[PDB]
């Protein structure tokens, strides 16, 4: 009894992984233009807060490569919400 | 390897984790895979002395990938700025980043 | 967040009781009853001389066996892999070794407590 | 280093001294000679306190058939020399 | 509405201890031809009332040889860590819903031994320090069995989540495929729930009261309290185990009637032996378990992580 | 090196410096050593973690199994050292070289 | 504050290191040493690895329990110290403590110490990374490779716990 | 053979735990080999689907690739729903 | 008036101390065979919520049962010490009394009360079990008529 | 080269072996009663235990003395009859019978 | 009689059924009448957190469905 049932189970968890598959192409693709626009508007603000220092070139890069490189957690919520970067940060591993 | 015997005999003991771009399970990335994958690459076959100096960026890239030194001085810098703007009513917050 | 909550309550509702038992009663404290009880009698010496373990060598062993289940416990996960027929080969190869430890130190009269 | 070697002047203030403690003895007609019965007037028991804080004072154990003949405190000096050998 | 249902948890909890102190007795005196209490109150149903009101008016001491800070802490460690244990039990939703909650509960259960330990360590007294390192004794004798009787048990059911036990018991109860497991985690939970014939901490008859012979007023009470809701608690561990209720999303009700009385069972079995059998020794508690129970553990260990491949029986990972 | 880094290498100091300055307990100096083991372990774990370094997931475990079997070996040592005194001061240990 | 839960972790972690380092009695040092088992299991924790942060502490509480044994057997006395009752041990405790202060003032303050390395204050939060995992916790899946991947490591660990075995009984035969 | 029968016998009236202990080991060990199903257990892990199947880009010449996920190329899990 | 609020929390403790006695595991001669018997199904002690225990320090009730003698003295003393209070004291039998059969003997205390301070008096020797539990059924009496409360309002 | 340190160095033992040393520990001492369950009330069993091991008992008793053989002295043959009833509490005929057996 | 016990489990017994049904019907209440939602894994985060967005209340469970598309 315990076999079938187990075997039944890896059934249902492909079928259950498949239409995870069937929908990443569109969280990609959303998730992509998500951080964009926020990493715009770090870069927006910035443009407001170093407008007066001499030495500093606005949305400049610390890699010396011009690949494209994923940003960190403190790049993209810079001066967010407190409580929307707390659910940003340990959303997860304190969502129980 | 002191006595190189793996080589010898064709057996891979520990090598596949002694860097983090070898092969993982389930093909999961590390956070510093392209840059790892870079400066290997760059520095294969010349040497250590020679990739000491001829692969410098790519291993600086890297270990700003590692730590993010130079991102965390740049992140601060803006932070103090901001702040002193701040305390003297000089900086108004954006929508978003607040509300 | 949720879980530290539940932590924060309960020991604070324990400490609570703790305090009330300690402060509601009517107190009546003196020397000879708050001594160490002993059946009636002064205790010999103090609660503090050294007390011989019988058990040494097997708490010691507890120790190396305690970690195999470090090891065993992902083992659920570990059933998962695509290469079953490695996986299969260690798993029972960490246990019987495990097996084989106990019964090494079975035979040697490891297991019996002093005396 | 090594320690001080012991010197029958040495052992003299130690008797001397752990008598002048006793609270029986009066310091003044104490000598290094004076007998511990007929001139001191300490009983037997008396004399036996003595004996045992002498015992502490250099560490060692003193058999009752010996401690019956220490009468006067120049013997105790005497017998302390025959155990540690100290001739001076 | 989270600070309302911890209230709804262990204000319950606290009340199915006190009771259970009449059950027992009530239960445990027509096993011997009594009564049990039937004076105070109706059928007794107000005695738990008294005695938590004379123990809590009664005078606390602190004995003079005693460690003051650790001699206050044991009970408070104790009673805190036990209603700790029934945070992540899925009745049928679990209040913090725990990914790893088997290891959070093996690794609570270890630490709850500390206030046994601390407690007869910092009373100062020998018949209480005999009976701390009576315990220590007796968790080498059963935490190694105890894990890998769990971890055999998890190769059936596929991750460490409590919720996803009921999942697997959706066709049949585990006891059938694993009644050799079971025979050796009831025993388990009997010893590490110090119970007769394993109360050996204790020990009424050997040490007076055990590690806990200073103790007096609330502090005992506390001790009393954390005894009992470990009890309940490793007997609703067991009906989740092996005797999964199947739950239905829409009446989540008929689960909690089902899985309730087949803890009161579970639980009337731990009364029913204590009036059954003489006491172990503590050093043939140790015995039982190294060279019978590991024995056999480790068999079944391997066997359970064969069975499903050589059977193509593997269980989903999610 | 964010700020969590400095307390974890400050831990790992104050358990190196404990355990170099013995007070009398032999027992006392063992904790130490199983302390360092602590620090290391969660220091491994940070930086395995933080990076995704998915096969070094299994080294912070591996470290534990030989940080027990040196407490094992720490405490049979200590158990012949008593038997020998009757108790676990290092003073007593002073045989060699003197 | 919350986003800095990390770090006050972390401060109680070196608290408790500082505790048994003082070497009290053995009871209290062993106290000292599961204190910050289990928040050093938090921190772990919070940085995404929850097996490897229940294991620590799993393991350490049993470790710990082997040690009290000894403790009363081995190395007790008639009056066992507290963190309290001598001046080495106190100053010892104190001196932990206050280099723990001072370096929790500059960091929180100034934003950057540098004591042979460079320490940020910005908040730990900083270098996590943004993106989610799979199906699957990263951590497991590679915990779980010690038996597809690590033949290696299975077979040494093994050995090295057998010979331990062997290795306590010759040494505590005695005689 | 007529030793055989008499250590059997004289353990099992004296260690009946440890017998059913290496019963049961051995079938762990020796089953998994004669098994004719072990080979599906290996099989059905690699069925389950992880990660992204990413595509690959199509050079002209790949016809045991198949176009669309509802066409007949590719492997099919028609064993795993009969078994 | 506010006296009626604290003579009905005076019934309360007054209730609660009575419905749950705890003697002490604590005999010493014949009678303690008596005492057995009121634990016994017959008797039943156990239904009024009169329940043994071993500790001193976990009992409110010491039953004086048997002889209690000069060397045994300073033992019933110190165990007595070490109850906390409210504590009380059943003298059960003749020889706890006033020295029973060996009033005269030599190493034998005439009455535990030169002892302890004694509540409850069962005479008897030894007193049936059902002579014991009209003993304990008294103390409740005694103890339900404790006005703690009502004498400190009025001081 | 002798010092003012090294002179009272000795040099090692033969074989390596250093004589054992005296009377190290001690067995804990325990009061088993007379405020025991398994005392019988009257049994003040002082034991000195290594752990558990029990390495001497040493039953102290005449907590339960009574002087019952004096007493019986200034009672007549009739009066000293019940005294036997409280010998062995449990088998109180058998204690009479073995009295009137001897008168 | 041995039924004079039953008394006693059936309060114990209501003292177990209260925990499990107060956690049920808390869970609806909090949730809009559906059962609260498990993320174990950041797959399942991740759709949640995304809910909290697509709803435009900052609640993960207010389902907008068809008619929220046009
Ligand atoms: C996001 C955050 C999340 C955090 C999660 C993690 C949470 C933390 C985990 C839990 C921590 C447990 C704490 C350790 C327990 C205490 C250890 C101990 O027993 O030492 C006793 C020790 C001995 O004192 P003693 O027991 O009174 O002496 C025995 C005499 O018989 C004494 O006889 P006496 O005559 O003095 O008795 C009379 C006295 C007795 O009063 C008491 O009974 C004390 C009651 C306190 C109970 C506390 C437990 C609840 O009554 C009084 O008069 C009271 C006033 C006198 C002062 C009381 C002394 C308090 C000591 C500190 C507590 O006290 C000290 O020496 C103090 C030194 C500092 C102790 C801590 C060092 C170890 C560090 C480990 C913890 C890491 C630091 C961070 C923790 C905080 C994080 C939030
Ligand atoms: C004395 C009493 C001391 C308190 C007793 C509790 C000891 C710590 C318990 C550790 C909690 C834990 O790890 O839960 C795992 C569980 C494991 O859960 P999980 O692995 O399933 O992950 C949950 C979230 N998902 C699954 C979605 C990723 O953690 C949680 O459930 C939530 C974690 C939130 C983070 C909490 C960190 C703060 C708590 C640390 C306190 C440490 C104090 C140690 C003091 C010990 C002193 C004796
Ligand atoms: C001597 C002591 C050791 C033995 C201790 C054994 C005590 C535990 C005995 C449990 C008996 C089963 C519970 C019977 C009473 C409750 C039954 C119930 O509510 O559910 C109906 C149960 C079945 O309900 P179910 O919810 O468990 O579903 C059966 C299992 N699945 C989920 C797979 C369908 O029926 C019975 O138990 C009647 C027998
Ligand atoms: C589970 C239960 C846990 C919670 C506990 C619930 C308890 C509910 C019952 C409350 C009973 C309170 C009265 C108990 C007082 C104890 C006592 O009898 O002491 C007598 C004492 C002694 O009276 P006294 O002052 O005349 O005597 C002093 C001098 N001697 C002792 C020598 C005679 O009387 C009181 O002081 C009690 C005052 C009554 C008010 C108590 C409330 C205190 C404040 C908290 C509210
Ligand atoms: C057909 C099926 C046949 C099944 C196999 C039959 C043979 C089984 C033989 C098992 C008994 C071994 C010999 C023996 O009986 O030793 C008994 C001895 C008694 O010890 P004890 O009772 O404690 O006191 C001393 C009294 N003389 O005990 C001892 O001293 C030694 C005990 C050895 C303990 C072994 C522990 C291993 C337990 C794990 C089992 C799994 C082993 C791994 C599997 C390997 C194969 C893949
Ligand atoms: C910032 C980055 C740097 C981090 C540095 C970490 C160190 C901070 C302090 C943490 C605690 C250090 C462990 C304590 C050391 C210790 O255990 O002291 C042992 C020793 C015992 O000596 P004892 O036999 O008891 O008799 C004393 C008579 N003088 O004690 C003694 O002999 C005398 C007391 C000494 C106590 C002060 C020493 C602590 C400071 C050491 C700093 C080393 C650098
Ligand atoms: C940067 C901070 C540098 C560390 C400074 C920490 C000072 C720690 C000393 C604390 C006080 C102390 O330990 O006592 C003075 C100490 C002698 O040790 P002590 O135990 O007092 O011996 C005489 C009494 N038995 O004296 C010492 O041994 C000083 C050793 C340093
Ligand atoms: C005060 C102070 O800052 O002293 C630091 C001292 C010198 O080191 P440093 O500051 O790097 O030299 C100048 C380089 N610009 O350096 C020190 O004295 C610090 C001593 C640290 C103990 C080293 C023992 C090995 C432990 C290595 C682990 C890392 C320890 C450093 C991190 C702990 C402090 C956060
Ligand atoms: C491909 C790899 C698979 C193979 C794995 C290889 C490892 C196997 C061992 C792993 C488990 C560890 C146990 C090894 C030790 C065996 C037990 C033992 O040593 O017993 C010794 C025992 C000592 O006890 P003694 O004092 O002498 O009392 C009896 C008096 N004669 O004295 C004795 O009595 C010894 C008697 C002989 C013991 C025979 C044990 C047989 C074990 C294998 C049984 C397998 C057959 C059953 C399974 C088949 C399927 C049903
Ligand atoms: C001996 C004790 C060890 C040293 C403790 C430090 C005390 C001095 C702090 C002054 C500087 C400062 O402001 O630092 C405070 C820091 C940081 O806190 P934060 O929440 O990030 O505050 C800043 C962010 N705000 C404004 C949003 C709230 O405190 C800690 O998290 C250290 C741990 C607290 C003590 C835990 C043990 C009890
Ligand atoms: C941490 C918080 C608590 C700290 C301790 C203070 C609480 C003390 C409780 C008594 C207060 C008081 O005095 O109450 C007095 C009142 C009414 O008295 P009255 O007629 O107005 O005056 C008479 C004042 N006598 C009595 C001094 C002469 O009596 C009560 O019915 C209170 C008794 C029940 C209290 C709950 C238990
Ligand atoms: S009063 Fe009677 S029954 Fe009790 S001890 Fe004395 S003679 Fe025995």
């Amino acid at each position: 009894s315990m076999m079938k049932w187990n075997r039944e189970r890896r059934r249902l968890q492909i079928e259950d992984f498949e239409a995870r598959i069937a929908l990443m192409p569109l969280l990609q693709a959303e998730k992509d233009r998500r951080v964009l626009q926020m990493l715009r508007e770090n870069l927006e603000e910035e443009a407001t807060v170093m407008k007066d220092v001499p030495g500093w070139k606005v949305g400049e890069s610390v890699f010396h490569t011009t690949r494209w490189v994923t940003p960190m957690m403190g790049e993209l919520y810079g001066l967010r919400a407190s409580e929307e970067v707390l659910s940003a940060t340990y959303g997860f591993i304190w969502y129980t | 390897p002191f006595f190189d015997v793996q080589k010898r005999l064709g057996v891979d003991l520990d090598r596949w984790m002694t860097i983090q771009s070898a092969e993982q399970p389930h093909k999961i990335p590390s956070r510093c895979h392209a840059f790892e994958k870079e400066w290997i690459e760059c520095a294969h076959g010349i040497g250590s002395i020679r990739a000491e100096k001829e692969c410098k960026i790519e291993f600086e890239d890297f270990r700003e990938c590692l730590l993010r030194q130079k991102t965390m001085k740049r992140l601060h810098a803006i932070r103090r700025q901001r702040e002193k703007l701040i305390k003297e009513g000089k900086y108004t917050p954006p929508p978003h980043h607040s509300g | 967040m949720n879980l530290m909550l539940a932590l924060l309550t309960n020991f604070t509702l324990a400490t609570l009781l703790v305090i009330i038992a300690f402060w509601l009663p009517q107190l009546n404290v003196y020397s000879e009853k708050t001594s160490p009880y002993e059946c009636g009698f002064d205790p010999m010496g103090s609660a503090r001389l050294p007390f011989s373990m019988k058990f040494f060598l097997v708490a010691i062993t507890f120790l190396l066996f305690d970690l195999e289940i470090a090891l065993l416990l992902p083992l659920p996960w570990a059933s998962q892999t695509a290469n079953l027929n490695t996986m299969l080969t260690m798993a029972l190869f960490l246990i019987i070794l495990l097996a084989v430890s106990l019964a090494y130190e079975w035979t040697q009269k490891g297991l019996e407590w002093t005396e | 280093s090594d320690a001080p070697p012991l010197t029958l002047e040495g052992i003299k203030d130690r008797v001397l001294y752990v008598l002048k403690l006793y609270d029986k003895i009066d310091p003044e007609k104490l000598s290094v000679n004076s007998h511990f019965m007929k001139d001191l007037g300490l009983d037997s028991l008396d004399q036996v306190e003595i004996i045992m804080a002498m015992e502490d004072e250099f560490g060692f154990e003193i058999p009752d058939i010996d401690a019956e003949k220490l009468m006067c405190p120049q013997e105790i000096v005497d017998y302390i020399a025959d155990k540690k050998d100290v001739y001076e | 509405m989270f600070m309302i249902n911890i209230l709804m948890l262990i204000i319950p909890i606290l009340l199915a201890v006190a009771f259970l102190t009449l059950v027992e007795r009530k239960v445990l005196g027509y096993m011997q031809l009594r009564k049990g209490p039937n004076v105070v109150g109706p059928y007794g149903l107000l005695q738990p009332i008294a005695d938590a009101i004379k123990l809590f008016i009664k005078e606390p001491l602190r004995p003079a040889t005693s460690s003051a800070s650790m001699f206050i802490l044991a009970p408070i460690m104790a009673l805190g860590l036990a209603l700790t244990m029934w945070i992540p039990l899925p009745m049928p939703y679990p209040l913090i819903n725990m990914n790893l909650g088997v290891l959070f509960m093996l690794a609570m259960s270890s630490l709850a031994v500390y206030s046994i330990l601390w407690s007869g360590w910092a009373s100062n007294s020998k018949y209480a320090l005999i009976g701390a390192l009576r315990a220590v004794a007796q968790t080498i004798s059963y935490e190694v069995t105890l894990a890998i009787i769990l971890l055999s048990v998890l190769l059936m059911s596929g991750s460490f989540t409590l919720s996803t036990l009921i999942t697997t018991q959706e066709q049949m109860w585990l006891i059938l495929p694993a009644w050799p497991l079971a025979m050796m985690w009831f025993i388990s939970t009997l010893a590490e729930t110090n119970r007769a014939p394993f109360d050996l901490t204790e020990g009424e008859s050997e040490l007076v009261s055990g590690f806990n012979v200073e103790y007096a007023a609330g502090p005992f009470a506390l001790f009393f309290m954390a005894e009992y809701a470990n009890i309940i608690m490793m007997n609703i561990f067991t009906a989740i185990l092996f005797l999964g209720t199947s739950h239905n999303p829409h009446m989540p009700e008929l689960y909690t009637i089902n899985f309730t009385i087949k803890s009161l069972l579970l639980t009337m079995s731990f009364l029913w032996i204590r009036a059954s059998y003489p006491r172990f020794r503590y050093d043939q508690l140790m015995h039982l378990l190294w060279k019978n129970f590991l024995p056999l553990t480790l068999a079944l260990c391997m066997w359970h992580v064969s069975l499903p491949i050589l059977t193509s029986g593997i269980p989903p990972q999610t | 090196m964010s700020m969590v880094y400095m307390n974890i290498m400050m831990a790992f100091t104050v358990s190196l410096v404990g355990l170099l300055m013995y007070r009398s307990h032999l027992m006392s100096s063992l904790l130490c050593l199983e302390g360092m083991m602590l620090s290391l372990f969660v220091m491994a774990a940070l930086t395995i973690l933080n990076s995704h370094f998915t096969l070094a997931s299994m080294m912070p475990i591996i470290l534990l199994v030989f940080a027990a079997c040196e407490a094992a070996l720490g405490l049979s040592l200590l158990v012949m050292v008593s038997n020998t005194y009757g108790t676990d001061y290092v003073q007593n240990l002073n045989l060699l070289q003197c | 504050m919350m986003l800095y839960i990390v770090f006050i972790l972390s401060v109680i972690f070196v608290m408790g290191f500082v505790g048994f380092s003082s070497k009290p009695s053995p009871i209290y040092g062993g106290l000292g040493l599961i204190v910050s088992g289990g928040v050093g299991c938090g921190i772990v924790l919070n940085f995404g690895g929850s097996f490897l942060g229940l294991m620590v502490f799993l393991i350490y509480l049993g470790g710990m329990m082997v040690v009290f044994g000894y403790t009363t057997a081995m190395a007790t006395e008639q009056y066992p110290e507290i963190w309290l009752s001598n001046k080495a041990v106190l100053g010892a405790f104190v001196t932990g403590l206050l280099m723990e202060f001072f370096m929790v003032y500059y960091v929180l303050k100034d934003k950057e110490v540098e004591v042979v390395f460079e320490f940020n204050g910005l908040g730990d939060w900083v270098i996590y990374d943004t993106g989610d995992s799979g199906f699957f916790s990263e951590e497991a899946m590679g915990i779980a490779a010690l038996y597809s991947y690590g033949t290696w490591l299975v077979i040494v660990t093994g050995w090295s716990l057998l010979i331990g075995v062997v290795v306590i009984m010759e040494i505590t035969r005695g005689n | 053979a007529e030793r055989v029968a008499a250590f059997l016998k004289n353990v099992w009236a004296k260690e009946p735990v440890l017998v059913a202990s290496f019963a049961i080991a051995g079938l762990a060990v020796i089953l998994p080999t004669l098994s004719p199903y072990t080979k599906y257990s290996l099989m059905i892990n690699r069925a389950t689907p992880y990660n992204y199947p990413v595509p690959l880009r199509d050079d002209g010449n790949m016809p045991d690739v198949p176009s669309h996920p509802q066409d007949p190329q590719g492997p099919s899990l028609e064993w795993l729903k009969r078994l | 008036r506010g006296e009626y609020v604290v003579a009905k929390l005076d019934d309360l403790i007054n209730w609660a101390r009575r419905s749950s006695l705890w003697p002490m595991t604590f005999g010493l001669a014949c009678c303690a065979v008596e005492m057995m018997h009121m634990a016994a199904p017959r008797y039943d002690m156990d239904r009024f919520g009169v329940v043994f225990r071993a500790s001193p320090r976990q009992s409110d009730v010491m039953i004086v049962a048997g002889t209690l003698t000069n060397k045994m003295a300073p033992a019933l003393r110190k165990v007595y010490d070490q109850m906390p209070e409210p504590r009380y004291v059943v003298s059960m039998g003749s020889c706890a009394n006033g020295g029973g059969y060996y009033h005269y003997s030599y190493s034998v205390v005439r009455g535990c009360d030169r002892i302890v301070p004694v509540d409850i008096y069962v005479p008897g020797c030894p007193p049936t079990a059902e002579a014991l539990l009209y003993g304990i059924l008294q103390l409740q009496k005694k103890i339900k008529r404790e006005k703690r409360l009502r004498i400190w309002y009025r001081r | 080269y002798p010092t003012k340190e090294t002179a009272h160095w000795k040099p090692p033992p033969w074989n390596d072996v250093d004589p054992p040393k005296d009377t190290l520990v001690s067995n804990l001492t325990l009061n088993f009663g007379p405020q025991h369950p398994a005392a019988h009330g009257v049994l003040r069993l002082v034991m000195e235990l290594s752990g558990e091991m029990v390495r001497k008992c040493d039953p102290h008793i005449g907590l339960l003395h009574r002087g019952t053989e004096k007493l019986i002295e200034y009672k007549t043959y009739l009066q000293a009859l019940p005294y036997f009833d409280r010998l062995d509490y449990v088998s109180m005929m058998c204690n009479e019978q073995a009295y009137s057996l001897a008168v | 009689m041995w039924f004079e016990v039953l008394p006693g489990i059936a309060v114990m017994g209501v003292c177990l059924f209260i925990p499990g049904m107060a956690t049920a019907r808390i869970h609806r209440f909090s949730n809009g009448g559906k059962e609260k939602r498990v993320a174990h894994y950041p797959y399942q985060w991740y759709l949640m957190e995304r809910d909290r967005r697509v709803s435009g209340v900052n609640r993960s469970y207010v389902s907008k469905g068809l008619e929220n598309i046009d």
